[PDB]
């Protein structure tokens, strides 16, 4: 049961307590990310017209 | 109209629950993966606990206690009892046990030749057995070679406890025998134990002389129906209840059996209990708990109780089905599902 | 000085977000035109609040904000409520039609129309800091904008700041306060997303603060208000080291070297007490080992699980209020010979503590009564798997029968991007049971 | 501002429809010449989602008004509330649809429709964010069946990503107009399948008896049945025309509800429907027998013959919102094998401080279940008993349908109440 590093300041004081001791993706690729799925929305929505052009 | 789910279909003990809530009419049984249900008869092995408790405007009961198996398990019982000041090394009631690792895997190997060690010495009765929770496989021998040598043989983790080579006989026939006890634990963590008891006896002559054969030694209700031939002599099925193990206790050692041995097993019942309660107690959980408990004692010739394991899954007596489940629904599940005595409990009060 | 930037995003990010800085302002007494008498810095100066605020010339503290929603109508409430002159109109985004409750729409359809809009607002807020340290972003689980565009936002902040911290507070779906049956699938969503890309993570479980405010404020049906209110005396617990005088958890950095030695597993368990109601008359107040003690309280947890069954990796317990080093360890001696507290064998049995002397802060006509002391522990627990395993299930069962995919695979995400998101969890699940069980 | 746009096609479809904005024009304080009266900002809060705002200070319904004869439109011009209506939006032909859907999808309907979308565009281009559309309209007729379904597909080829929402009256014999409504139906329904969002069913049939048994009124009228529509209509727009924490969005709403694209068929339901003993007060636990009850449910469809995907309840009025939550998971604990397992938490509740007009508190009840299957099934076999003898096929194949677009309207439905039949078990 010891305390260490007892810091005193006027707002408040902090310490430490130890009982026992112990034993990414570049812009480039976010951006075709982002147009990849962009296209297979266009996809979907071009065959959703063909099939309404039908 | 209260709902339950069933998780596991292997339970003889809840299997009955379930018919007997049923013939009340006024529960509901749903499938086994329905979330709306108010209790559940959940699995043996990785009970989803987690994820009781989280559906809105329903109180959830469950038939096992998170943590209950820090007693249930050979390891971790022997564990829980050196380890926890409430029972302390010095525990009484408890044979002088050691968890031993297989060399092909903390261990008390050394620990467990000091003490034997020591009683070879001193001309002290030496035999020990080795047993697991992943048995039917259990070994008895007097010989410390033999018992390690047949843990490295296995893969599991194992316990060495002294073999109590005094235990007390029935008579006629010369026989061992242990005691089961049940013992129902309900949400608020009243400790109610079952009148009724049994004793799943031997039906061999005890021989000390020969742990090779390890028929009159172990008083397992499967091994006395395949390698016994004596079986249902003295008594039917190898069991013999309160009733008349009382009235033999008089006859031959003029005591009863709430004197001899009933107290010392209240105390060790209420001892366990009470020792893992702030661990495992529902008491300000999401979700209430309550489990069966099936412990079983030895008893010595000088009358002293000692305590076998505790089983967390426990089968019942054929004919203390009907009693027992009638009253596990009284007490553990109307008593928070109410519906529209002379209790066949004993109460063990305790502080909490 | 070394400043921060929050940022909210959604709903739920936005109405908790508006609990924080009017606590915040309460605390160091800012009023709503923002003006601070006790700054004698006049636009200038680099105190401690200064991590959180500007100043111009005139006098007024700016909060280093910014409110990010893809609909008008939750911010719309900023604009023109009490604090409207805090913040100028450029902190302020939104977009107009919301991502209903869809995390692809919120990631990709709408998200990517608006990410550079909102990156360049923040781009004007870093321009400011002399030495930016990190964000704070709050948003929630279920709904489409706190799960979508989040993890997008994440995604681009680690290119655009490589080298600053990221903490999230983020709102774990509770059927209790939701109308929305996807938020499983939006939760495992930007929880796979983001998880590379946060240095630590406070999860509320929306059904934690609903019990919290129906138990302790006796509250029958609580209201956003009520529940923000709360989880914002949370907040600037949790960020008061930030924003005071002090020594521990002094900047973001320190909260993943004393909460978090496995990155992956950084989601520290909150917990706060006590949470007293204004409308008793008058309560006997409570000691510091009695309100240390709830902390091992189910009650009091920001996420509903059993700690008593997992493992400790750190632990951090901050003060505020009447409270001496003295009677912290004199608590924690009587605690630690009655509770269960099992820690893992490659970390310390230690506990960090800090302790500020201003007592928590309660809003006027507020839910929560003044309290003259307050502590809230994190705690990295294995226990706050239960969490994820809940969650996980609930994603589970729909996903067997592809229920609502098909809402996600028509704004462009495929349906593969579901199987690889589960699989992360599988897999974090999995390194929660590898730390905690033997 | 989430604006939505509102048409209403053939006889059925604007009598419905009229009544409709009867109901809500007063639950929002406007008077039948478009002026403001109310005493409650909530009235005007989300007043915008279904009214435009003109000068004055006047409100003028987003609303859009077909018909291919004249009759039915000059009936509402000159209603109660027919002088609020925008007289462009009265869009008409002379020709009729002879209560034929092939007059009303290829050769009649078809000379009118871009006349429609031309005002139609030109309400959508004042819109500042449009939500969706919603068309009332019945399907055994030949204009809102015939020409309402073409309305849809070129509507959804113009905004291909704004929500189309629906309110569909199905035929059935015990209130038939015509033997061919069947055939009208089927060929309907294979439109909706495909190009609505979510789409209300009505069952004439069930709002019969419910006017002869609940309502106890020895003779109903189409205005009776109507006056129940209207009530219903207004129930489950409460949540876009009242201001509240829901967020209620038309795509927020069919995300939560529509957990498969083709599966959006929802049984409404109102609470109470009380015969003149009318001004008995109800409890909470009485509106939520009653809105579950399948008589108080308006598709003829018993819930206990299916299981819910999701379920979607509004209450009005004020009352305890913690008794409202108590209700709620009462009646979910109390038949939980009515609600498919596999979605968790498939019942919300919204909360509403305005009644309706004339009532201290109501409950409406929006739900998607597989018992709609029972709907198409009746629908499906009257078809086949005529379709078999090629029984009046003659009105249709001559405004030039083939045989094989029969074969395959039909096909279309048999697979529809397959699908819902997999998801019941
Ligand atoms: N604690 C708390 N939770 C909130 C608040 N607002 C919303 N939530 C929760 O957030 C979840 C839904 O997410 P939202 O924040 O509404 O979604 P969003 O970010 O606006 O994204 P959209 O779907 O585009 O609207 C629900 O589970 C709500 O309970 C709030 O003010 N406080
Ligand atoms: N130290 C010891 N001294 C004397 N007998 C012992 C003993 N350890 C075990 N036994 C014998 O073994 C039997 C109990 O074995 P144990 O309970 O360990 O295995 P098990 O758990 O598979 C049987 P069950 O759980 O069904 O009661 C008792 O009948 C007892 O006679
Ligand atoms: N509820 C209701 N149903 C109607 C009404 N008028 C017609 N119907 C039903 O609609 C079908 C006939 O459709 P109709 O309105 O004539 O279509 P139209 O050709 O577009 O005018 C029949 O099944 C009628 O039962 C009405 O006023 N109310
Ligand atoms: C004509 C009419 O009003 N209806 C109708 C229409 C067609 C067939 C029967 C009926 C009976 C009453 C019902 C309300
Ligand atoms: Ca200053
Ligand atoms: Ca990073
Ligand atoms: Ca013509
Ligand atoms: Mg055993
Ligand atoms: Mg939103
Ligand atoms: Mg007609």
């Amino acid at each position: 049961m010891e305390v260490i590093e007892l810091n005193k300041c006027t707002s408040g004081q902090s310490f430490e307590v130890i009982l026992k001791p112990p034993s990414d993706p570049s812009l480039e690729e976010i951006q075709k990310k982002l147009e990849a799925a962009e296209e297979r929305r266009k996809y979907q929505e071009a065959e959703l017209l063909k099939h309404l052009a039908e | 109209m209260y709902t339950f789910v069933v998780r596991d279909e292997n339970s003889s003990v809840y299997a009955e629950v379930s018919r007997l809530l049923l013939a009340t009419g006024q529960w509901k049984r749903l499938r086994k993966d329905n979330p709306r249900f108010n209790l559940m008869l959940g699995e043996r092995n990785r009970l989803p606990f987690g994820r009781l408790g989280h559906e809105p405007g329903l109180v959830q009961l469950v038939n096992y206690y998170r943590g209950a198996d820090k007693l249930c398990r050979k390891a971790s019982l022997v564990k829980l009892i050196k380890t926890s000041p409430e029972l302390s090394e010095s525990c009484t009631w408890f044979p002088e046990s050691y968890v031993i690792y297989p060399t092909n895997l903390t261990d008390e190997r050394e620990v467990f030749l000091a003490a034997y060690n020591r009683r070879r010495e001193g001309r002290e009765g030496n035999v020990w057995i080795a047993k697991s929770s992943a048995g039917a496989g259990i070994l008895i021998s007097s010989e410390a070679s033999e018992l390690l040598d047949f843990i490295d043989e296995q893969g599991q983790v194992h316990v060495i406890q002294k073999y109590l080579e005094k235990p007390l006989l029935l008579e006629p026939g010369h026989r061992k025998f242990d005691i089961r006890s049940w013992v129902l634990v309900d949400h608020l963590y009243n400790i109610y134990l079952y009148r009724e008891g049994v004793l799943r006896t031997s039906s061999e002559p005890y021989n000390s002389a020969n742990f090779q054969d390890k028929t009159c030694h172990l008083t397992n209700h499967c091994i006395q129906k395949e390698y016994s031939k004596n079986y249902g002599r003295y008594e039917e099925g190898n069991e013999m209840f309160f009733e008349e193990f009382n009235q033999y206790l008089m006859d031959a050692l003029n005591t009863t059996l709430e004197n001899s041995i009933l107290l010392q097993i209240k105390h060790i019942i209420r001892s366990c209990l009470m020792c893992i309660e702030p661990a495992i107690s529902t008491k300000h959980l999401h979700y209430q708990s309550f489990q069966l408990f099936g412990f079983d004692f030895m008893v010595d010739e000088e009358l002293k109780v000692w305590l076998i394991e505790v089983n967390g899954a426990p089968a019942c007596a054929q004919k203390l089905y009907a009693e027992l489940c009638q009253g596990i629904v009284d007490v553990a599940i109307s008593s928070v599902f109410p519906l529209a005595p002379t209790s066949i409990f004993i109460k063990l009060h305790h502080h909490h | 000085m070394r400043e921060c930037i929050s940022i909210h995003v959604g709903q739920a990010g936005v109405q908790i977000g508006n609990a924080c800085w009017e606590l915040y302002c309460l605390e160091h007494g800012i009023q709503p035109d923002g003006q601070m008498p006790s700054d004698k810095t006049i636009g200038g100066g680099d105190d401690s609040f200064n991590t959180f605020f500007s100043e111009t010339g005139a006098g007024k503290h700016v909060p280093r904000a910014v409110f990010v929603d893809l609909e008008p109508t939750v911010i719309d409430e900023v604009r023109t409520g009490t604090y409207r002159q805090l913040f100028h109109p450029e902190q302020l985004i939104t977009g107009k039609e919301d991502a209903a409750n869809n995390y692809a729409r919120g990631h990709y359809t709408i998200g990517k129309e608006i990410i550079d809009l909102v990156l360049d607002r923040i781009r004007k807020l870093a321009d400011q800091c002399t030495g930016l340290q990190g964000f704070l972003v709050f948003h929630s689980f279920g709904g489409g904008t706190g799960s979508g565009f989040t993890s997008l936002l994440m995604e681009r902040l680690s290119v655009d700041y490589g080298k600053k911290s990221k903490l999230e507070f983020s709102i774990y779906p509770a059927p209790q306060v939701s109308t929305a049956v996807v938020e499983p699938y939006n939760s495992i969503l930007t929880t796979h997303t983001t998880l590379e890309h946060s240095d630590c993570a406070f999860m509320v479980d929306n059904e934690a603060i609903y019990d919290i405010c129906r138990r302790n404020l006796d509250i029958e049906r609580p209201t956003y208000t009520n529940l923000n209110r709360l989880i914002s005396q949370i907040v600037s617990s949790i960020t008061a080291s930030l924003r005071f005088d002090g020594a521990l958890n002094v900047d973001l950095t320190e909260f993943q070297t004393n909460l978090v030695p496995y990155p992956r597993i950084h989601f520290p368990l909150a917990t706060y007490a006590p949470v007293i109601s204004a409308e008793k008359a008058y309560h006997e107040q409570l000691s510091v080992a009695e309100i240390t003690n709830a902390c091992f309280e189910p009650a009091n947890q920001m996420v509903k699980c059993d700690p008593r069954h997992g493992k400790y990796m750190a632990c951090c317990l901050l003060y505020r209020g009447d409270v001496v080093p003295k009677d912290v360890n004199a608590a924690i001696a009587t605690i630690k010979t009655k509770r269960s507290i099992q820690f893992v064998d490659w970390c310390p049995t230690g506990f960090k503590v800090g302790i500020n002397y201003q007592p928590p802060t309660v809003v006027p006509g507020g839910d929560l009564a003044k309290v003259q002391r307050a502590v809230c522990m994190l705690s990295n627990t294995t226990a706050i798997a239960e969490a994820w395993a809940r969650l996980d299930h609930k994603f589970d069962l729909m996903y067997a029968k592809r229920a609502f995919v098909h809402w996600y695979v028509g704004e462009g995400m495929e349906e593969g991007e579901f199987s690889e998101a589960r699989e992360d969890m599988a897999a974090l699940e999995k390194d929660y049971e590898e730390v905690g069980v033997d | 501002m989430r604006e939505i746009v509102h048409i209403q096609a053939g006889q059925c479809g604007n009598q419905i429809g009229a009544k409709f904005w009867e109901v809500i024009s007063d639950e929002h304080g406007i008077d039948p010449t478009g002026s403001y009266h109310g005493d409650s900002d909530l009235q005007l809060e989300r007043i915008n989602v279904y009214y435009n705002e003109a000068t004055g200070n006047k409100y003028v319904p987003r609303a859009i008004l077909v018909d291919l004869e004249p009759g039915t439109m000059d009936s509402v011009r000159s209603g109660p509330f027919g002088q609020i209506f925008r007289p462009d939006n009265f869009v008409f032909g002379q020709s009729g649809a002879g209560n034929n859907w092939a007059k009303g999808h290829y050769t009649e309907g078809a000379e009118l429709v871009d006349s429609v979308l031309d005002v139609v565009r030109k309400e959508s281009e004042s819109c500042d964010c449009l939500q969706g559309f919603q068309l009332t309209h019945s399907l055994g007729g030949g204009t809102g069946s015939g020409m309402g379904t073409l309305l849809i597909s070129k509507i959804r080829e113009e905004y291909p990503d704004r929500i189309m929402n629906t309110f569909s009256v199905m035929p059935s014999p015990k209130v038939s107009d015509t033997v061919v409504e069947p055939y009208n139906a089927t060929l309907s329904v294979h439109q909706l399948v495909e190009n609505t969002d979510e789409t209300y069913c009505i069952d004439n049939e069930a709002l019969y008896d419910i006017c002869f048994r609940t309502l106890k009124l020895t003779t109903p009228t189409y205005g009776d049945l109507n006056h129940l529509v209207s009530a219903t209509m207004s129930g489950v727009t409460t949540c876009l025309r009242f201001p509240g924490q829901l967020n209620a969005d038309l795509r927020k709403l069919a995300v939560n509800m529509v957990p498969f694209p083709r599966l959006h068929f929802f049984m409404p339901g109102f609470a109470p429907l009380t015969s003149r003993q009318q001004y008995r007060a109800l409890t909470v636990p009485e509106l939520t027998q009653q809105m579950f009850d399948s008589k108080n449910m308006m598709a003829a469809c018993d819930p206990r013959h299916g299981r819910y995907l999701t379920v979607a309840a509004i209450f009005r009025g004020r009352m305890s919102m913690k008794e409202v939550d108590e209700q709620m998971l009462n009646v979910q604990n109390k038949n939980s094998s009515y609600f498919v397992e596999w979605i968790p938490n498939n019942v919300k509740t919204a909360v509403c401080d305005i009644p309706p007009r004339g009532l201290k508190m109501s409950a409406t009840f929006i739900g998607n279940s597989t018992a709609i299957q029972e709907l198409f099934k009746r629908i499906s076999e009257q078809f086949t008993a005529m379709f078999r003898r090629k029984a009046f096929l003659h009105w249709y194949t001559g405004e030039g349908m083939d045989e094989m677009e029969f074969t395959e309207a039909e096909s279309n439905m048999n697979d529809l109440v397959s699908e819902y039949q997999q998801y019941q078990d």
